């Protein structure tokens, strides 16, 4: 018996046994809940076999390009997002799409722009933190670029790469190159975000 | 590991912002090469520099 | 702006770091 | 009778005599719940024996290249994570991917840089501490290089 | 600052998003064609063009 996959044979077992002559489901429903794959079982004379598998496989694509039109040297602040309490008694903060922009321009073309933006979110509005107020997915970038008057280019960026690989298999027999995999169970994860600015 | 890179003059960050930039179309045209083989989906792209 | 304070005491003649292009101007 | 094994002798024998003639499955449900491994029992006559094995072998890869471009002697910030409240009544901490760099230039070529950078996280959005408030995993490295 | 009698952008924030989700088996859930019979698929998009 393994762990990496969603269930365990014991509450399956116990389940379908506590399911007989007409009992509960309760307990079975709460396991079988938030399970995602293909659960194969055969029985060949004694032995029982139960094979586990699911790929989640993921795919997200945002792009936000909050223009605005200021005079030079003044600070134009540009919101489209949203006021939320957050304990300190509450506070009002503006999490959404930010754009505070103080532009100066260089005589000829090339712009200085001093730029403070991010995109955050309360996560889900009908959903907690494990910690007291509100919580925030933000993506920011604060900084000084002079760019040319024309051109489109790089405030910044995250390039970020997860892999996460596990296995609980039997020791020696989780090992044998091709057979082995009958023994193990194994959990692979990975991820990518490209962000630019 | 940290890698800076100076830009003396505007030029030379056109051509450092324009390689990112490319580089990340060229990436979202990868992108929709594989949604269009897998069909029912959308990823949309950044235009071409200079063109908004 | 590390360096006004440093040369302040030589001084201590006039000083001043501009933050910007991190320079020192001196009389 | 050991320990280091996922679970002892006595619940399973007693779930095992607790489960006949249609009792509860509770008791022995509750042992079977994080069970990992190869429990393979054996009866020659009279001499009854429990062999128990797993291998956990796990592996994970991590990399952020969190870019910036600055003008000199300005402090850029860079953050792409999160304002998460902390205890001290509550507080926001920016925790995520977090690069604050201040470059300064050599005439010529080197850059002089002061980072204060780390990647840090809330371990679970769902998940509590041994403590009060949220924890934080954060790999951080402030220098001039 | 604009001219007595022009009609122009403030600002605005024109903003795309796109989530998508596969539930599948999986070897049998990449098979080309046959694979959607093993994939639970869950996409999303979403577009919001605002002009002051």
């Amino acid at each position: 018996q393994f762990t990496n996959a969603g269930p365990g044979i014991g509450s399956v077992a116990i389940a379908a046994k506590d399911y007989k002559d007409n009992g509960t489901t309760t307990g079975l429903a709460k396991l079988a809940e938030n399970f995602n794959g293909m659960a194969a079982g055969f029985y060949q004379g004694n032995w029982a076999m139960l094979v586990t598998a699911l790929s989640t496989n993921t795919k997200s694509d945002i792009l936000s390009t909050p223009s605005i039109v200021t005079m030079d040297n003044k600070e134009a602040s540009f919101n489209v997002g949203q006021e939320v309490p957050v304990q300190t008694t509450i506070e009002r903060k503006t999490v959404g799409t930010k754009l505070v922009l103080t532009p100066q321009i260089n005589e000829g073309d090339s712009v200085l722009l001093t730029i403070e933006q991010e995109v955050s979110s309360v996560g889900k509005q009908a959903t907690g933190t494990d910690g007291l107020g509100p919580t925030f997915d933000t993506r920011t970038v604060k900084n000084a670029v002079l760019v040319k008057s024309g051109e489109t280019v790089v405030l910044g960026g995250l390039m970020d790469e997860q892999t996460k690989e596990e296995v609980s298999k039997v020791p020696l027999l989780g090992d044998i190159p091709v057979l082995g995999y009958l023994f193990r169970s194994t959990s692979n994860n990975t991820s990518k975000r490209n962000l630019m600015v | 590991f940290i890698r800076p890179t100076i830009l003396r003059d505007a030029n030379v960050y056109s051509g450092i912002s324009s390689n990112k930039y490319t580089l990340f179309r060229a990436q979202q045209l990868d992108a929709v090469a594989q949604e269009g083989y897998a069909t029912s989906p959308d990823r949309q792209v950044l235009p071409e520099y200079g063109q908004d | 702006k590390d360096m006004v304070e440093v040369l302040k005491g030589v001084s201590s003649l006039a000083i001043s770091a501009d933050e910007t292009t991190n320079a020192l101007v001196i009389t």
